[PDB]
């Protein structure tokens, strides 16, 4: 899921 | 947990200092809105905001301290009434208008423009005019928005006792800025139960537009982002 | 207007004898449910307690101080989230239960017989559960639920003029409640910070009681359609002044 | 309404 890598980023 | 060992005065600026930036949007006056131009409009500055408010949420204390799949379900539950609590803060100096943008300030005859979009419209200036009423501060809405993003989601999940010793936190820290101002003992906690009812309505819009982005999404009106897709599918219409 | 007169333990005292009383449902214990049975049971059960809630807000201080249409507009506005608060306060001593009534005690896997149900009682179980962790008492559940009647829709009018006379008393009268909660807290022996802290705990509920109850808003409608069971006239004008 | 009519029994 996209929000989840963004999290990451 | 570096968050529940804050004064007040640190998680004030720690909060103050985290805020995103007011975004333009991609408004053309060379052309006549249309439903899908507006709404193309609102969900790409949506997608902007959201991309800020993501790091803005890595920065409210407390939040980095939870698992990936707890951030994401709150940001997931929260988003729209945190989009919209900033909406109304920026909107508090011009009434009866929303500013979505520096450069896209509209009335709620322009909101007509969307089918039941006006319907928000006037739930959102009517919150922004409570605002006024009372005489929102920074600090306080600051703190209303980090409330909103811990506690939506909270009661659908340890890590819920951290959640809630920080919402305590957060909740000392309204009350120092309200003694801070000079307020008495007794309208310290009058406030603070004005403002946190004030959530109360800002889940109610957040619903509605849900709903209303659900029903925009299913008459093709505008192509939803990726990341907008998702976080409307998080909240299963 | 007596209301703004009233002190903390008399608005308690009100607010304890206004109460509803607890119903019971026709529920005939010997026969399995269906979705149509029990659909019908728990929309019955609504209309006759949709009838004493009605009673009961005449009886909130301050309540008869509006015009006819401003009670029958925070009515419109709330009334899912007052019988559901109720239906959580009911439940509070049975855990992963739902007090529907004494003799309709549906635990959380019987939400399984009508089509999104579970997804609704889930949320109602997290609340009493909520509630159950911080020991909710009596006084406190009955200010929460006059708080509820009296803000849900207060925003959803003062719109002038020159009715700001309504606005203004009706958040008059919200002081008061608050008042009486702390009230209650410091009698129970809470510090201020103690007391604080909890009025925040038990406001922020309320932003997950009305998710509820637009959660079930969505779902009554959609049983309307479905026409999955007949419902009363006074519940399908309850559930249109939301139009869905 | 039927809600009009109860709040003024
Ligand atoms: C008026 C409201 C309509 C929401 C449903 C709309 O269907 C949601 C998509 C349009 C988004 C609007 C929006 C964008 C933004 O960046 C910030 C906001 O506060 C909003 C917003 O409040 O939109
Ligand atoms: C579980 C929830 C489902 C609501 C949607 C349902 O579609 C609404 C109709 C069924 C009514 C349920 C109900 C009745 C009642 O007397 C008290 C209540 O709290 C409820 C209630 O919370 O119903």
């Amino acid at each position: 899921k996209i929000l989840h890598r963004l999290l990451q980023e | 947990s570096l968050a529940l060992s804050l004064t007040a005065d640190q998680m004030v600026s720690a909060l103050l200092d985290a805020e995103p930036p007011i975004l333009y949007s991609e408004y053309d006056p060379t052309r006549p809105f249309s439903e899908a131009s507006m709404m193309g409009l609102l969900t790409n500055l949506a997608d902007r905001e959201l991309v800020h408010m993501i790091n803005w949420a890595k920065r409210v204390p407390g939040f980095v301290d939870l698992t990936l799949h707890d951030q994401v379900h709150l940001l997931e539950c929260a988003w729209l009434e945190i989009l919209m609590i900033g909406l109304v803060w920026r909107s508090m100096e011009h009434p009866g208008k929303l500013l979505f943008a520096p450069n896209l300030l509209l009335d709620r005859n322009q909101g007509k423009c969307v089918e039941g979009m006006v319907e928000i419209f006037d739930m959102l200036l009517a919150t922004s005019s409570r605002f006024r009423m009372m005489n929102l501060q920074g600090e306080e809405f600051v703190c209303l928005k980090s409330i909103i993003l811990l506690n939506s989601g909270v009661y659908t999940f340890e890590e819920k006792d951290h959640i809630h010793r920080v919402l305590d936190k957060i909740t000392d820290t309204l009350i120092h800025l309200m003694a801070k101002a000079g307020l008495t003992l007794q309208q310290q906690h009058q406030r603070l139960a004005q403002l946190l009812l004030i959530l109360s309505h800002i889940r109610h819009m957040s619903n509605k537009g849900m709903e209303h982005l659900y029903s925009m999404k299913c008459k093709n009106v505008v192509p939803l982002s990726d990341l907008l897709l998702e976080m409307l599918d998080a909240h299963r219409l």
